[PDB]
């Protein structure tokens, strides 16, 4: 039996997102990808440095918002600048999310020498697709 | 740290290969060509052959820049082949789907 | 604790211009969006999820930025920074007429923190051998001096440059190999007679 | 009601040198979303028929690339799973465009460029003969 | 030939943008682009912004802290064209030998103790050292006292000292230029300190060595500072000044008038006349005054004066002498002249008057001179509460919807303004809106603000369908008083507030809910 | 009735025609002219208003790059002409 990336049927009592309710053969049929830039194309060059790159941050973000973080990021490269769009829980004060919004700006930017925009959209809890 | 002790040697062993790239460059030059007299490529020979064992382009070894698993790994992407399917099936990679034909 | 306020759909206006909220490319905000836009496969029996928490709408690249209405004004602004191409240069005829030479140049852009490609240093060059002044001799000389480079048929010569690292040396030597065979052509040199009746092109 | 009253500053400096001008200027965009590109397409279209470029557009064909990795992490040889990469083309074309057009046209296009795909471009431009050519050297 | 080829047209790579900027205006209900457009994170009131805003300049201070004090975790370079902006930087002396090259790195990277402990080195070593270089040790350690700047880490009274640094130095200089004097007589005038360089001047004169600009300019206020003579003995004084800079043929800034009219503040009344002798002198020299060589003229013209006749003629000619001009910054007092022509417009009562200073502000990039965040909540206070009365209230609404909450938070004060043009208008319909878009401003729990709506609203009877919405906004009022912020320390409930709300609940259809009012009279008293 | 800009003035300073000829720029820069350049600009910057002008700011810091892209941006490699390659 299949196991990559899913979450197995126990009862009806435990919710599940939108992202773990499909199975990996669903992408690019159902869910879009997570990140979006030009190394996996056909005819170019430089897709192992976005790659890791790419993973960096799935590791950074969740440790700079313990928590709070609500479902995985979503990274979009356009020219040489990098966005990074979150959903984060109602757990944090305002100030420390300015704070760690700046803290993970520069922190960024200086590190892979690149502009990085971090835009936040605020949810009162996680979203239930199924089951619940 | 990186991931494992045989992850080290290959990086001591390509930034050694970097510094004598050149100079073994130039001295193999005078052994693949046939114009220069036999005496001199003879001598060549013992020059190339007395710089350091790990400045030697074959003996780099390719893994996998996270698991370091020595076979298995697709070039493009210097990922294991596990490393890559878990990448992929969470959709964490652009452009890459299922295959279905 | 803190409380969450209403989003400024309430307070978006009916007949508010769209291009002023969104000035450059952004995310897709679903307070910021007055637009109720559902995606994702619903359940058995129910409705595709709501604008709100959904990541389905933030992977898209909106273009919300890009209004039909904010393109004209957009454009409008532009037109300031042009120049008109000659009208006389109506027919592609004239064109070759009047310019017997193109040049074939590359940019490439990509998503990075680098935008150098090693692909973009090509150059090539392609010129109209009937618009130039060579003899009957310096004609047949140049067709068998530059080799494949020349089309029997089109009768186009091509010449592709690479060695250079740059785009603008790989030109400079690109025009530099067209006039060094011109000149070269017109040099009837003395072993030249010698010529063998099985290498006559007629 | 209340608006900054002229907010507009650019200046353009007409120098003496003589524009480029290029006989035609070709955009290829690829892309793995089909609708981000006919919507690109639909953007890059309207922007040039306001110019007046009079573009023609056409799709080239796409490519499928395919690989077969193991499917699980200890033998079992004879069950694979496969992956693709689709990369979709759209190609633009310009005629008859002026240096100072064309510079401004692409950093428009440019800057708008979704971050999911990429393009090349093709410029020929046109030029009349060398001096040495032109000038009768023998 | 029958083409022309055209001339092309070249451009900044910046003016592309400016062109598309130009078509895009401010959006009336977007909050401001700092602040992320994310509702919980959205700023609910003036309060709010500061602190939000002071957070995230923290951490970009936070973060770059991390990056100098490990540089070796990013000197990793993948940036193609280079980007010198984003490597990390170093404050450490990166020469650790003795030699004066290693000197002058300290000097430039705003260190006083290492400079001054390597310098004392030098000296005991034998060699030579350059005058240009004891100068610009002198500068450093003048500006700041002998102290360390302000880093991230590591008013009354006269600051500068007599055991200070500065002046054992200035002894031991061999050979002493003009600029040594000049610097020297700055310092001490910028310290609260002008004794000392009034006496420095003097020997300066015996060495007759001519004064640059700047050191005029400090000496003009020093003058004044030094002695608490009266008016016209401190104006032979300046006179005398200005005399002597004729002579030595130094050409005074712009900085050089504003400070006079600054100082000239004082005299209130003595100095209308002698105000408008500068300003004109300014004119024909060719320096064009700014917006803070006007801001001075305006405030000394502008008292506690009934008649106000001359202050009425000094704004008057100035406006239109401004209007249509576009404003570069020249002075670091700029930013001020914004907030005090609103003020001056404030006692005046002229609406058309505000128009052009609010013309004006919009025109370009002039509206960056506003001022600092408090400065311009104070510039829209005044500007917005003359919008209330001095125009109809249909344009009156426009204006305070653009103007809040994109531009600035409202005051309590100013919401009362507000409500007495609704009232003077004769429309109390748009009175439940008012205190919906009041709470969202920061105004949930204002005592001032909830008896103003509470009266308003219950002072006359209304039809039954106004009624109901009066009793509907009442009743949402009554939610905040139970779920006041205050009951930690002191819950109060105002004798006229209970009044009014019993009152508004019985013309609405709502004779049920009144019955529950009778029994708060008794349980308040 | 009488504008603030037209009376007495003083006359101690001539109106001078022209500024300084040859200004020196190329010399040792002083502390204090460049203590006014920072606080005249740090007033007049202020926090950005709109995504247009966070983009100009960056495009002249250098962050963003010049568009229209040209991959040669940068290196002029030594400004050698062909020959030297050739
Ligand atoms: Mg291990
Ligand atoms: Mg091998």
């Amino acid at each position: 039996k299949n196991r990559a990336a899913r979450v197995r049927v126990s009862k009806g009592d435990k919710p599940v997102t939108y992202e773990e309710a499909h199975a990996p053969h669903y992408i690019a049929h159902r869910k879009g990808w997570l990140s979006l830039h030009t190394g996996n194309l056909d005819g170019e060059d430089h897709a192992a440095e976005r790659t890791v790159e790419d993973v960096f941050l799935r590791k950074f973000m969740l440790g700079t918002f313990p928590g709070c973080l609500a479902d995985q990021l979503v990274l979009k490269r356009r020219a040489n600048q990098l966005e990074i769009c979150a959903l984060v829980l109602r757990q944090l004060p305002p100030h420390k999310f300015y704070f760690l919004v700046g803290y993970s700006e520069t922190l960024l930017s200086h590190f892979y020498k690149c502009p990085v925009h971090l835009h936040l959209q605020t949810v009162p809890s996680k979203v239930v697709y199924k089951y619940i | 740290y990186y991931v494992d002790w045989k992850m080290l040697r290959d990086v001591k062993r390509r930034k050694m290969a970097y510094e004598y790239a050149d100079e073994r460059l130039r001295i193999n030059s005078l052994r693949k060509n046939t114009i220069l007299p036999k005496d001199l490529q003879e001598v060549a020979d013992e020059e190339i052959a007395s710089l350091p064992r790990d400045s030697c382009p074959v003996r780099i070894r390719n893994r996998c820049v996270m698991t370091s698993r020595p076979r298995g790994v697709k070039r493009r992407w210097r990922l294991s082949r596990i490393v890559f399917r878990h990448l992929a099936d969470h959709g964490q990679l652009s452009g890459v789907q299922r295959a279905m034909w | 604790r803190r409380k969450a306020l209403p989003p400024r759909t309430e307070k978006m206006a009916v007949d508010q211009d769209w291009p002023s909220v969104y000035p450059v490319a952004a995310p897709f905000k679903p307070s910021a969006v007055p637009l109720p836009v559902r995606m994702g496969y619903p359940v058995k029996r129910g409705v595709p999820m709501a604008k709100e928490g959904n990541l389905e709408l933030l992977k898209i690249p909106n273009f919300l930025h890009l209004t039909p209405v904010a393109i004209k004004r957009h454009c409008e602004a532009l037109k300031d920074f042009c120049t008109e191409w000659p009208a006389a240069l109506d027919s592609d005829e004239k064109c070759e007429k009047h310019f017997p030479i193109e040049i074939d140049t590359a940019d490439y852009v990509s998503a990075g923190p680098s935008i150098r490609n090693p692909k973009a240093r090509v150059v090539t060059l392609r010129v109209k051998l009937s618009s130039l002044n060579l003899d009957d001799h310096a004609k047949k000389k140049l067709i068998k001096l530059v080799g494949d480079r020349y089309c029997k048929s089109t009768d186009v010569l091509t010449i592709k440059t690479d060695r250079c690292p740059l785009k603008r040396q790989n030109y400079d030597y690109a025009v530099y190999l067209l006039t060094v065979l011109y000149h070269e052509s017109w040099k009837t040199e003395e072993w030249e007679k010698k010529k063998t009746e099985a290498d006559m092109e007629e | 009601v209340d608006v900054p009253k002229d907010m507009t500053k650019p200046e353009i400096t007409i120098s003496d040198e003589p524009d480029t001008l290029y006989k035609r200027l070709s955009v290829l965009v690829k892309g793995h979303d089909k609708a981000v590109l006919d919507s690109y397409e639909y953007f890059a279209v309207l922007a040039a028929k306001e110019l007046g470029i009079s573009i023609k557009v056409h799709e080239p064909p796409r490519k499928i690339e395919r690989f077969t990795l193991l499917k699980s992490v200890h033998i079992f040889k004879k069950h694979r799973v496969q992956y693709e990469m689709r990369t979709l083309y759209r190609c633009l074309e310009l005629e008859h465009l002026t240096g100072s057009t064309a510079d401004v046209y692409l950093e428009y296009i440019q800057r708008n460029l979704p971050e999911g795909v990429a393009m090349e471009v093709t410029k020929t431009k046109l030029e009349q003969l060398p001096e040495h050519i032109r000038k009768p050297i023998w | 030939e029958e083409v022309v080829i055209p001339k092309k047209k070249t451009w900044d790579k910046v003016a592309i943008l400016q062109a598309l900027a130009s078509t895009v205006h401010r959006d009336s209900t977007a909050a401001p682009y700092v602040f992320q457009d994310d509702p919980y994170l959205i700023p609910t009131s003036s309060v709010e912004s500061h602190s939000f805003l002071l957070a995230k300049k923290s951490g970009e201070n936070a973060a770059k802290f991390i990056i100098n004090s490990y540089p070796k975790y990013f000197q990793k370079d993948i940036a193609e064209p280079h980007i010198p902006c984003l490597m990390p930087e170093y404050f450490e002396p990166q020469i650790e030998d003795v030699s004066e090259a290693a000197l002058q790195e300290r000097i430039k990277l705003r260190k006083v103790k290492a400079s001054v402990d390597m310098f004392d080195q030098l000296l005991q070593a034998g060699t030579t050292v350059s005058l240009e270089t004891t100068n610009s040790l002198l500068d450093l350690l003048c500006y700041y006292g002998n102290q360390e700047p302000s880093a991230n880490y590591n008013h009354l009274g006269v600051t500068w000292r007599t055991k200070n640094n500065a002046e054992r130095i200035f002894a031991l200089m061999p050979e002493k230029n003009a600029h040594s004097y000049c610097t020297m007589i700055r310092g001490m005038v910028k310290h609260q300190a002008p004794t000392q360089a009034l006496n420095l001047y003097t020997v300066l004169l015996n060495n007759r060595l001519r004064a640059d600009v700047y050191t005029f300019n400090s000496l003009i206020e020093a003058t004044a500072l030094v002695v608490n003579e009266k008016f016209e003995e401190k104006w032979n004084n300046i006179l005398d000044l200005l005399k002597q800079m004729v002579t030595q043929n130094v050409k005074p800034n712009l900085q050089t008038f504003n400070t006079i009219l600054k100082c000239l503040r004082r005299f209130y009344a003595f100095g209308k006349l002698p105000a408008l002798q500068t300003l004109r002198e300014m004119k024909a020299i060719g320096i064009e005054p700014s917006l803070a060589t006007y801001h001075y003229v305006i405030q000394l013209f502008y008292q506690h004066e009934s008649p106000s006749k001359g202050s009425s003629l000094i704004i008057y000619d100035i406006m239109n002498e401004v209007m249509g001009k576009r404003f570069s910054p020249r002075d670091p007092d700029d930013d001020m002249f914004f907030q005090s022509a609103m003020r001056v417009c404030s006692s005046l009562r002229d609406l058309e008057l505000a128009y052009q200073v609010h013309g004006l502000l919009n025109t370009g990039d002039n509206w960056k001179l506003i001022g600092s965040d408090h400065r311009r909540n104070f510039y829209y206070s005044k500007f917005f509460n003359l919008l209330c009365f001095m125009e109809q209230i249909d344009v009156t609404l426009k204006w305070y919807k653009d103007l809040i909450p994109s531009v600035f938070f409202p005051h309590s004060q100013t919401m009362i303004d507000l409500l007495q043009a609704l009232d003077v208008a004769n429309r109390l319909d748009m009175v439940p809106q008012i205190w919906k878009d009041s709470k969202e401003y920061g105004h949930t729990f204002r005592n001032e603000l909830k008896e103003e709506i509470l009266m308003l609203m219950a002072r006359d009877q209304h039809p039954p369908e106004l009624q109901v919405a009066f009793a509907d906004c009442a009743a949402d009022i009554k939610s905040t008083y139970e779920s006041q912020d205050a009951r930690q320390t002191a819950p109060e409930w105002p004798a006229s507030s209970l009044n009014y709300v019993a009152v508004l609940f019985l013309r609405a259809g709502r004779t049920q809910e009144a019955w529950k009012m009778l029994g708060l009279f008794r349980k308040h008293n | 009735r009488k504008n603030i800009f037209k009376g007495r003035r003083l006359n101690i300073f001539e109106p001078q025609a022209v500024t300084e000829e040859a200004p020196e720029t190329e010399a040792v820069p002083s502390l204090w002219d460049i203590e006014f350049a920072k606080q005249l600009a740090a007033v007049t910057e202020r926090p950005f208003q709109n995504g247009f002008e966070e983009m100009i700011q960056w495009t002249k810091e250098g962050k963003l790059w010049e568009f229209p892209i040209n991959n040669e941006a940068g290196f002029d490699d030594d400004g050698s002409e062909f020959h030297e390659h050739i």
